[PDB]
């Protein structure tokens, strides 16, 4: 019974989900109105894929 | 010195119309260019209409649509505008003032220079209930 001593190539493959939740950057930057710089606006960003 | 003194306000049921006015001194009318504004009590001040020097744009603001009829007289120089159809989002505090005078900063230059006119602030209350 003998062991491998065999060599193969082997090859590289990464794997993940689609994007499924995008980041609304649009909503900040191709906008409407913007508040002055005195009341800057504020606005919060988590669980997204930005 | 300049003032401008705001008047009007006062609690009002909504789905009814009111006005107000702002009676401005120590400048000539057609100097500058004049307007309202609106303070939400939680949010910053707002533009919601202002009339032209000599009455050209007198554009106003799509927030409050078309509930609107602003109208300055030069005789006292003063400045008036009305609600209608009021809703409680109309519920806030109203200002005056009126422009022309903008800081001139250069490149690293000074900040410091002439700025506008403001007034006083009168508060509008819109709610279906009644008062005391």
């Amino acid at each position: 019974q003998t062991s491998n001593f065999r060599v193969q190539p082997t090859e590289s493959i990464v794997r993940f989900p689609n994007i499924t939740n995008l980041c609304p950057f649009g909503e900040v930057f191709n906008a409407t109105r913007f508040a002055s710089v005195y009341a800057w606006n504020r606005k919060r960003i988590s669980n997204c894929v930005a | 010195a300049v003032q401008l003194v705001d008047s009007g306000g006062g609690s009002v049921q909504a789905g009814g119309s009111l006005r107000l006015s702002c009676a401005a001194s120590g400048y000539t009318y057609s100097i500058c260019t004049m307007g309202w504004y609106r303070q939400a009590p939680g949010e910053g001040l707002e533009w919601v209409s202002g009339i032209n020097a000599d009455g050209s744009n007198t554009h106003y603001t799509d927030s409050v649509k078309g509930r609107f009829t602003i109208s300055r007289d030069n005789a006292k120089k003063t400045l008036y505008l009305q609600m209608n159809s009021l809703k409680p989002e109309d519920t806030a505090i109203y200002y005056c003032a009126a422009h022309g005078t903008y800081d001139k900063y250069a490149p690293c230059g000074g900040f410091a220079g002439t700025y506008t006119y403001w007034g006083q602030g009168t508060q509008v209350t819109v709610s279906s209930s009644g008062q005391a």
